[PDB]
């Protein structure tokens, strides 16, 4: 029965039981957890328990601002740079899967509905030193699959209808709230299927669950010297509803595209040994020596 | 405090203390 | 206008701050909330679900063999079968449990634990075990007459596939803390041991070795404080295809 | 009897006493302080005493922001530096014992319950001069014993669940309130025992009373020149409850790990002479010459 | 938005400011307050507890010998035994007292002091002392007939192990201040002297030299203003193991 | 003034003028 | 919120949900 | 809005719509 819980439950005092009838012995096979109370197992005292439960609220457990993107690029003249390089601008398809602390926390659930509070920290380093330029950056939110700019002075940066944020390095970090955007009532943290009508689509990736694109340029023309500009994107989920909890990820993540697994070479978190080994089942690992 | 016109813009809602752990601990019928 | 002054902490980005921020999409109407089964509002709901202990965290126990304890017929009395270390903040048989993994996002914890053991021999397999919780202080008890002086349940698994050993919250402090020190008086919960109370006694056509699956959950007096990064996941590189998000 | 005291007490006028019965002579041996009033000792006047007592409130006496940590490190390229050096980042186990003004004030009590308001001042000096970079720093709060980062670009700085504050040198100082965190209802300022079940643990140190860790990096990649970056951490206790007052520390502190004592070589505050010497007990040290 | 302007003092960190600041741990529930004995809400509670004066702050008085004044039988009358300097803000017999150490966190002070002397001879030891407080102005009185013109108590320590000399607050100003000038009219409290009122008269099997332990407390008319760093502790280095907090 | 959701975040509480010095000056029973 | 004296200075007015699509979809008379 | 103690410190007073143009257009007596 659903109830409001702000503190952990009190313990009632209990006495000696010696009864022939009603049971510390439950039924595992029903899939139910043991409802055996400590009052029924040992002889207890009354404890008025004032321990709050608010820090394990799913809103508090997930509304931590976590690093989701970290991109360095050269801020310089890119007349003669490679066609792979971020030429004063990068684009980033927003995902929660590239950094494993946020990834494992969000993958504790099957479905998540949250607004995405996006914080953008920019740091700059000179590639001799003459000082750091207070550069203006543009972060433009582009939807999944939509047109992203192809150069720094692209006419896609005009943002007639795309939301752009302009921000300076000397400023506080740029901060935007992206709404809950999904075409569904929740994001699918795990998607058991293909999101395409042919059989060649990607498994596990529903583009409904992709927030969108951060297209981040430097608005400034290049300086006579080069700079390395590191953009860090932080996401805080908020107004979070979470559904269907899952086993946590035990093995190391291999990719962001899937739930592929290798494990570590030895215990802990190996394919065939998640917990580190002890010598025997009757060996106590941190036995007090007296 | 929220001076934005969208309700999703607001701060986090750390106020929902409703629990129903019995849907995971007792998902049985009898 | 308004005379103001900036405080210390102006312009900082605390990752745990709680403020309204600018809507990137004005007048966006989110998709209507649909009822989805299994909503979690508080992580203590997950932590109260019993999940398999890896008591057989030994070498040669490979994969799924680690989630059961094989008990055999013995020819000496009062014999120790297995023991379980009890610090849920540490690595051990409790770590990859629902109570263990959520607790290791936290530093401080209070509250009783329940241990449920399911006997998985045959119907014809009979026997009695004693499951002892020893509050901390000294070494782990190795004989039965030493361990039954603590909290124990005696379990006939004749018709009864399961019992619960409540590990009651017996601590000096309101919380126990992780500090990477297993032997600390602020950390150590004590011990769970299992002994042959009688003997595993099977007939000739039952399998002579039987298995126990152990579970652990938290009770509803359980609490977790001081949220920290989990030591259970980590990276020293970028993952595969993470660069493809920039392309 | 407990009472609200906002001003010092008034003096009532008194007259000549010549009484055979009730007593200026008390009982020291009971451990009680003399309750002899000035009305009973001399012949007094009425004084309406309007002197406030608010500055000796324990909240005011202890909610001063005091220097608790002061760490300089080189902000430079650390490819070829020693393995002892802070390589663009330091960690600090939060203590109140490294700086003796705050230490002696907090060690005036046996038990303290306070929230810790943490203020972080960062100063930078060039190691020729080209200007000072407005650097971004990360201060990440890590619990006692938990994992702290091992390099500057560690993936532990992503802060999926650790609280981090990002702050710039040009900004006002970073300021966070750390709550009262102890597993007990108060911190033990003094801990007469071992906080471990074996006999090899540290005496006097209860890790329950350790606030946590400040892991402070520079978020910026290194510049072509080197900088010395001094981080000063300030702690203001607040919402303070104090229990069981103690004798103040008289001898100089030797260590932060214990209450070990040496004294100074001569009076004052020597092992065998806390107060500076005078010639005799009938020698007045600052006698008015007329 | 709101038209604002920054005042002088914007962005400053005053170490005595009083502001709310950002919670590093949201929804942290602190450990429940338990009643602990001996709560102090105001430092004047400590300052009213009598504590030992180090009146014997001389050389050859080693350690604990400094906390008692040995009185002997004398063969001249009206003789001076000891004197006490009275500025609680300075170094002297009052400094390492509970009233002295807390006051030296402050600059300004008002209010009466009490001096309690415990006679620690034998039961058979008899005698009368006169404990004189002299308000400031001139030199410390050296003869008994000069000192008894001020505030005094005459104490027979025959059956009476203790008396109290109230040093009443007699000052021109509301407060007395420390300025590192002992002879200042804003600082100097005057003198406490002790004289043989009769003689320490012991029998042959009592110890012929007897000790006095002197105490000082503040009364409840006592006040302290202007909080400063204490001159009683200091450092010119980092302490031992302080570097280990960075490792 | 406090716009944070945690009560420990607030400014210092310099308002508790309750004293009981008799628990240190008269801890006697008669 | 608007502290300017001109009403055109205010933020955008995203509150007009009146529709009359029939002036474009049914501009007929019978 | 004015948080200064002097009334001359305030913003401009663009609210006086009283006109008497007849003192310039009809300064005649009959
Ligand atoms: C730090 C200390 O006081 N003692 C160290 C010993 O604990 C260590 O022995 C190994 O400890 C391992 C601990 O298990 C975890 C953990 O920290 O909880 C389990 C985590 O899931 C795992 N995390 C990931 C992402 O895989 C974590 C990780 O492997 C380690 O932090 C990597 O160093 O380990 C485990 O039980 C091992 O089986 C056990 O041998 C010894 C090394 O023998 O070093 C001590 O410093
Ligand atoms: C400054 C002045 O006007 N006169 C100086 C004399 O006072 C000084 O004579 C010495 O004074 C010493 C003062 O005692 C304290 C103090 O300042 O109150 C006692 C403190 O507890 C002590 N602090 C610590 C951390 O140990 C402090 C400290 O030792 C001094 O500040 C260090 O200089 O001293 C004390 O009574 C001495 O016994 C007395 O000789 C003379 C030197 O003879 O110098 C004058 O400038």
């Amino acid at each position: 029965i659903e109830s409001i819980i702000k503190t952990a439950t009190d313990t009632v005092k209990s006495e000696i039981n010696a009864e022939l009838g009603v049971v510390s012995l439950n039924a595992v096979e029903t899939g139910a957890t043991s409802n055996t109370e400590p009052e029924e197992a040992i002889q207890t005292r009354t404890v008025i328990n004032q321990h709050g439960v608010s820090e394990t609220l799913v809103e508090n457990f997930l509304s931590r601002a976590a690093l989701v993107s970290k991109r360095s690029f050269e801020y310089k003249d890119h007349t003669s740079s490679a066609a792979q390089t971020d030429k004063n601008f990068f684009k980033w398809t927003i995902n929660t899967r590239s950094f494993v602390q946020l990834r494992r926390k969000l993958e504790l659930f099957t479905y998540l509905r949250f607004d995405a509070e996006i914080t953008i920290l920019t740091t700059v380093a000179v590639n001799t030193y003459m000082g750091l330029p207070n550069l203006t950056l543009q972060a433009m939110f582009v939807p999944t699959g939509a047109l992203t700019p192809e150069k720094q002075d692209s006419f896609h940066w005009q943002s007639g209808s795309n939301a752009s944020v302009f921000f300076k390095i000397s400023d506080p970090p740029a901060r935007m709230t992206i709404p809950f955007m999904c075409i569904n009532s929740a994001y699918s943290v795990f998607y058991d299927g293909f999101a395409g009508f042919e059989k060649s689509g990607l498994y596990g990736i529903n583009p409904a669950d992709t927030i969108g694109n951060l297209c981040v340029r430097i608005v400034n023309e290049h300086q006579p010297v080069g700079f390395t500009v590191t953009v860090r994107v932080y996401m805080k989920p908020k107004h979070i509803k979470a559904w269907a909890p899952r086993p946590p990820r035990t093995l190391p993540y291999m990719s962001i595209a899937n739930a592929n697994y290798k494990g570590k070479k030895r215990a802990p978190n190996a394919l065939n040994a998640i917990i580190g080994n002890r010598d025997s089942v009757k060996t106590m690992p941190h036995n007090i020596v007296t | 405090i929220n001076f934005y016109k969208d309700s999703y813009a607001a701060s986090a809602s750390k106020q929902d203390f409703s629990q129903d752990p019995s849907k995971f601990t007792e998902p049985v019928v009898e | 206008g308004v005379p103001t002054y900036l405080l210390p902490g102006s312009g900082q980005f605390l990752t745990t701050d709680d403020h309204s921020s600018a809507p990137v999409l004005p007048c966006f109407n989110p998709t209507p909330e649909m009822h989805i089964p299994g909503q979690v509002r508080n992580m203590l709901e997950v932590v109260q679900v019993e999940s398999m202990m890896e008591i057989n965290n030994t070498e040669s126990a490979v994969g799924m063999e680690r989630l059961k304890v094989d008990i055999s017929a013995l020819t000496d009395v009062d014999q120790l079968l297995f023991n379980i270390p009890l610090d849920i903040q540490l690595d051990g048989p409790l770590r990859n449990t629902l109570v263990g993994n959520i607790s290791r996002y936290y530093t401080h914890w209070s509250g009783s634990l329940e241990m449920t053991f399911m006997f998985c021999g045959s119907f014809m397999a009979t026997g009695k075990l004693i499951l002892c919780y020893t509050p901390p202080g000294g070494s782990c008890p190795t004989t039965r007459e030493t361990a039954m002086l603590g909290t124990h349940i005696v379990w006939d698994f004749g018709l009864q596939s399961s019992v619960t050993l409540i590990i009651p919250w017996i601590s000096g402090s309101h919380y126990r803390m992780f500090n990477n020190d297993a032997k600390s008086t602020n950390a150590n919960v004590g011990y769970v041991t299992c002994f042959m109370q009688t003997n595993l006694i099977v007939p000739s056509e039952s399998s002579d070795t039987c298995s126990l699956i152990g579970f652990i959950a938290a009770k509803d007096d359980f609490s977790l404080r001081l949220m920290r990064d989990s030591p259970d996941i980590g990276q020293i590189d970028h993952l595969h295809a993470a660069e493809a998000a920039y392309q």
